[PDB]
RNA sequence: CAGAACACCUAAUUUCGAAUCCAGCAUGAGAAGC
């Protein structure tokens, strides 16, 4: 029930549409450039048809670089992903655009395309199960870059997780585990497989550098091994939207590792922020580490520094991502100092995907391996058929497996009132790997955040709502971002009660009364804490607290 | 007879649309959202009713170019049988010839319906004294129908389209008098055999 | 109700002023005619009242 | 499906009704061993392995029967989906790790629970699942969940409804609003003086309420429906007569209309409301006659009542 | 029978802001702007224009000596008698005057922008509270066609007396800021009613 | 009410003025060439913020004088609603009844806006450091504002023109610590009817 | 294994999301073969 919309090489389009009957859940809607396809890309995304929704693995443009044209076409209804990868893709489809027009390559899509895309984009973290056309999905961190998900949809006819890309051990700013359904896993669709070495040349050009990085995940994991490693020079961030990724990775450090969640950088990173301090940062002759983003040596900044950077002798030009076909980067990688760094790579090795299957609860039924180079995907389906498991490839491309509900009750003892046979009947609806219902009987046979009471927590709640700290706009936000998850409501809490350094000043209401500063800021406090002990709580009873202060959400 | 005319009609939407929500069931499942609702389908899509339009429209200019042109928005009033109208849309003796369709939007309503807020600004003071919050059709919305004639005459599809530029001259359904249901039509009709589905 | 809530609460854990009736029709009446309680809140208070007390 | 065996897609039967017995060791036709092992039949590709098992490749899963194991046994090598496996340890498990393509799901049969208990959490810790066996399709339209001793659990009490084709499981929200559907239906079928003594007046003659009626069927104002369910309210008494005749000459405050069909004609507003306090006030004196009398009167204009 | 059209061009003179009431819109632009303006889906500008006339006509016919409802007050009937009640409408009539919403002749990216406004603490002469909302630029052009079906000869006259109300006063939001000083023009033209038969 | 109060307010400047662009695409189309940008109409002419002003001069008047005003300039400081600069410019549930228009300016933008270059000196060296390439309005130019006050009391006119008399001691604008934005106003006043459009 | 381009500091917050009318009529109740 599953088709791959052009799953081979990425190119041109790429899409995974497990049609359910009932919803047509559409997966991993991006573009891979290569670097009059646009018009193949066009009869695709016209060959995809109604999609009800546009789930999202992660913020690269193979996942996520045809939302807006799906969009344009009007073909999605619902485009969900996590937090981080919604403002990342923010940053990612303003860029591309930017990209399409100083190139004169005819636009895909538009602006106003990017701004629909996001008036109809809901997100969810991890672990947070939404019943979507009887099918319930599910997000699991996989490591990749920050916010990348797999996903685990649950139909009728069956599980499947689209895995999307795996993240390695060299991953510094996220878990390296990627978290997994914790029940039966039916179809796995994984994509397939495509550090002192940096510091020590970094020593033999400065005491006697230039790295080109990428903006999502690779410039960050530059910057913290530098965070790391003191040295003794320093560190410039000469890239913009290198900067704002930066800047919301420290936003968005509730969605990374857990020893990263309590800043992150601990300073001394000094960023370039506009063009003449690049041009400065160029002429500059001091010895310095520039880490900043361009890609390949073919557009962005890196080529104010790139003049000055090639013809030094004692410079250096560090390759810590890999460099496509007709790239600059490729031509000056291959000779037509170099050093290349094969460590800092997001995606997986075959190994990991190895561990990623075998750590399921049950083994899946077949394999559906879908990207990445064509002898790669070979030896590692060799290697799946020799743990003696299905594959499917799709260049070569079944059971059934319903979920079934079973009464498991007496039904002879039925009536009728308004010509229905109903029966009350008090059970237990017990769900295994074929939802059960089982009477009673059957039970006998089986038989970081603070903490506050329940009743302080209204008492605080009340008196911070007459004290219009809490307000009922405060109330319905932090329930839209709770309803999103615990870690969104967290970093909204924090987001919030931090105060700004410049100002001093905190996102929470102002008190009204005679309260003198200490007072106010202990009102804060009490605000912070209180509603974080609140996040602690469940759902239904944050709804239920909630519900008496602001009647509405 | 053996032929019969089919005009196929295509809105734009220019201005927002209201129609509002008739299934009592539908409509208070909505009032915990909204204040108003649209009338939707079952299949998510949006429908507007359109045979009673287009016969409000002909009767106005008809009624005002002086024609016999009986009233059938009167409490109870009957169709005389005589009318253009009577002929076209229907009677009380025989059923009318133009079988129009409900206007199916070619978008499901996450995709073309909003949920706005509208006020009451007092007159002194300048305050919200009520809040109300609306369901509404954006504008570029496309909206398809069918209206099919079985007995077709020389000036069936004169008076259909001219009803369908009063319909774009004063809306097509829902709040007309504060701007809403201001839009376009694009119409293709064809002259079918009767007969075509045999072969 | 009395019923069903006992299961309710029971297999979980296993795991008023006074008015006289003259006086209430007169008063309904009196704020129909000056539509305070008109017949959409006697409707859905009348759906409220069959939801229970 | 399997049933405990018959297996549908037919219903061949390994080792009921309308059958191809395929009998094992240690209807419309047998198969055993005439074909022997290696050797591929057709009815759905049979083929038997020797056991010291049935193999059925159909269009949706490849079935193995294994039978009995007691010494190498004898496995496909093409592709298994599901494995049915007698419990009666270890070589039933290298039995099934040295096969290739490892099935998706296993079924365990014929013994007791204790045994098939430890071989089925042997094989849910090599990862591979099981089913312990011992119609209208059911429909869950709940909703919060528990996790109890590794279970995860609903305290729910509901009602079970049968359909012809469907079973469905509802909650106090189903019965409270096909209780209040029932409760207005029934409360909807009496008023409280109907079919009962008979019950203030304006008095007119016959030859009166002849010509006020006759002009009032001309005009569409009294109408044969009108007539229809006024003399269905008059035959359950004068008083719920008395209610129609109010409830159909009440002018609304809010509109100021009333629920008369409007005459035919060219007549101004006082004569319309002039015509509809004339059909009234006709009724009100109809309704003091005997029954036969007003039979006689309703007879001449409405034939079926 | 006649009807009269009433085709109005605004002219902004003072920036304009008339604020979003899409919900979807409102929450995918409140994360750029504080304050959006009122836009279609076809990327023009929305301006609300019967509640501004019938607010204008109200104030002055109030303020002239005349028995003319207030539907300001919170959940106020209209009496269905006085002018206002048959030019805009009332309860059981619906109004005569169908007036539309202020399509603008251009798209928001040639007329709307992005301003940044500030709150200024009194004694400390600094920038305390800082926020982003759109306004529509000045020189942008709007118009409406303002449709009355049973016309009168003094509804011509009482349109265009608002409309001075709404120059004097002022279009959208934020007009105590400021905000929404425009002008109108008028062109107005009697029409039959059965003018599209053919 | 039956009476308006009309405020002609003319401003003749004194000290050049600025008053920074607000729009943020007029400020990067402007920053390349004038880093400190004037508030500028796209009908090329020149806006100052005018309300305000007077609220932050009125605030800082009757808070000295001893009036139960609330200051409005605190951080998300809400109005209490009773005192005089509520009534007057706006309480968060009662609109101000003085609206106060923009000062527009009558002469175009290529007649009085004008291009400056501030510094900064290294103080001890006597050498120049930092070098900024500003933009302001000269003096002599004519701006014109109109306030309406729809519900008029005798303590009106009096507290806008003495909120306008601590203008003119302040000044209006941005830059007022170094000498920007000195002014002086010519105040008309005319109550007029509310009823006066109508015939 | 992918996008990339004189200086700051700020770009937050709150309140409303309701109320009311209407839910009626009219016509047809028969023929014919076996
Ligand atoms: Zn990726
Ligand atoms: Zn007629
Ligand atoms: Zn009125
Ligand atoms: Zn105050």
């Amino acid at each position: 029930m599953i088709k791959f919309i052009g799953g081979a090489s990425k190119v041109t389009g790429s899409a995974f549409l497990l049609e359910t009957g009932n919803a047509k859940i559409l997966i991993d809607c991006g573009i891979e450039q290569e670097k009059d396809n646009n018009e193949i890309i066009e009869k695709k995304i016209n060959e995809i048809g109604k999609a009800d929704i546009c789930i999202l693995t992660h913020a690269h443009l193979a996942a996520s670089g045809l939302v807006p044209l799906l969009v344009k076409k009007r073909k999605v209804n619902k485009i969900i992903s996590t937090p981080a990868t919604k403002e990342l893709c923010r940053l990612l489809f303003n860029d591309f655009q930017r990209i399409q027009e100083e190139n004169n390559d005819i636009p895909l899509y538009s602006y106003d395309d990017i701004e629909s895309s996001f008036e109809i984009w809901d997100e969810i973290d991890d672990r947070n199960t939404i019943e979507l056309f009887d099918t319930k999905i599910t997000f699991y961190n996989n490591s990749h870059i920050i916010g990348s998900v797999s996903v685990f949809i649950e139909t009728h006819n069956g599980n499947y997780l689209f895995s999307g890309d795996i993240g390695s051990k060299l991953q510094q700013l996220m878990d390296y585990p990627p978290d997994m359904p914790d029940g039966n896993v039916d179809y796995l669709i994984l994509e397939s497989t495509y550090r002192d070495r940096l510091l020590e040349i970094a020593k033999t050009t400065c005491e006697n550098v230039l790295i080109p990085s990428f903006a999502i995940g690779r410039l960050q994991e530059v910057l913290y091994t530098f965070s790391n490693y003191n040295f003794n020079f320093p560190v410039y961030i000469d890239s913009p939207m290198g900067s704002k990724v930066t800047n919301l990775i420290k936003e968005y450090n509730i969605y990374l590792k857990k020893k990263l969640r309590r800043d992150l950088f601990n300073n001394k990173y000094i960023a370039i922020n506009t063009s003449n301090q690049s041009k400065e940062l160029s002429n500059s002759k001091e010895p310095a580490v520039i880490i900043s983003a361009s890609g390949m040596l073919e557009g962005g900044r890196i080529l104010n520094h790139l003049e000055q950077i090639k013809n030094d002798e004692n410079s250096t030009l560090i390759f810590v991502g890999y460099q496509a076909q007709n790239t600059r980067g490729r031509k000056i990688l291959d000779g037509e100092r170099i050093e290349k760094l094969n460590s800092f790579s997001a995606h997986a090795d075959q190994d990991e995907l190895i561990d990623y299957i075998e750590r399921l609860k049950y083994t899946p039924y077949k394999v559906f391996l879908v990207h990445g180079e064509k002898e790669q995907r070979e030896i590692l389906a060799k290697r799946i058929i020799s743990k003696k498991i299905r594959v499917e490839l799709p260049e070569n491309y079944e059971i059934l497996i319903e979920k079934k509900v079973v009464l498991n009750i007496n039904t002879d003892n039925m009536c009728n009132f308004a010509s229905y046979r109903l029966m009350p009947f008090s059970g237990f609806i017990v769900e295994k790997d074929r939802i059960e219902i089982n009477d009673k009987n059957w039970f006998d046979m089986i038989w970081a955040l603070p903490d506050m009471s329940h009743d302080k927590i209204i008492e605080n709640i009340e008196y911070l709502f007459n004290i219009k700290i809490l307000s009922k706009n405060r109330i319905k936000e932090f329930w839209e971002e709770f309803c999103k998850g615990q870690k969104a409501a967290i970093k909204y809490i924090t987001q919030v009660h931090r105060k700004n350094p410049n100002t001093g000043r905190r996102n929470w209401n102002p008190p009204e009364g005679d309260f003198t500063d200490n007072e106010i800021e202990k009102l804060y406090e009490t605000a912070y804490n209180t509603l974080l002990s609140l996040i602690k709580y469940d759902k239904n009873k944050v709804y239920n607290i909630l519900i008496n202060f602001n009647p509405k959400l | 007879a053996k032929t019969m005319k089919k005009i196929y009609v295509t809105m734009k939407t220019l201005s927002p649309l209201y129609t509002g929500e008739v299934r009592r069931e539908d409509k208070e499942a909505a009032q915990k959202r909204v204040n108003f609702p649209v009338r939707k389908t079952a299949t998510n899509k949006v429908l507007i009713p359109f045979k009673g339009a287009l016969r409000s429209a002909l009767e106005i200019m008809l009624k005002a170019k002086g024609e016999n042109v009986c009233d059938t928005g009167e409490s109870r009033a009957r169709p005389c049988g005589r009318c253009v109208t009577c002929s076209l849309f229907g009677s009380m003796g025989r059923a009318g010839r133009a079988s129009v369709d409900f206007l199916i939007s070619n978008d499901t309503k996450e995709q073309i319906v909003r949920e706005s807020t509208h006020l009451r600004i007092e007159r002194q003071t300048k305050s919200a004294s009520d809040t109300f919050k609306g369901e509404e059709v954006i504008e570029g919305a496309t909206f398809t129908a069918t209206i099919t004639i079985s007995n077709p005459q020389e000036k069936d599809l004169s008076l259909i389209q001219s009803a369908l530029k009063f319909i774009e001259e004063n809306g097509i359904g829902g709040w007309l008098n504060k701007g809403y249901g201001r839009v376009s039509f694009e119409v293709k009709s064809e002259d079918v055999a009767t007969d075509r589905f045999l072969k | 109700d009395m019923i069903w809530n006992e299961e309710y609460n029971k297999m979980r854990s296993q795991i008023l002023p006074d008015m006289s009736h003259d006086k209430i029709i007169e008063n309904i009446e009196y704020l129909f005619n000056i539509k305070i309680l008109s017949k959409n809140r006697i409707k859905e208070f009348w759906e409220e009242f069959c939801k229970g007390q």
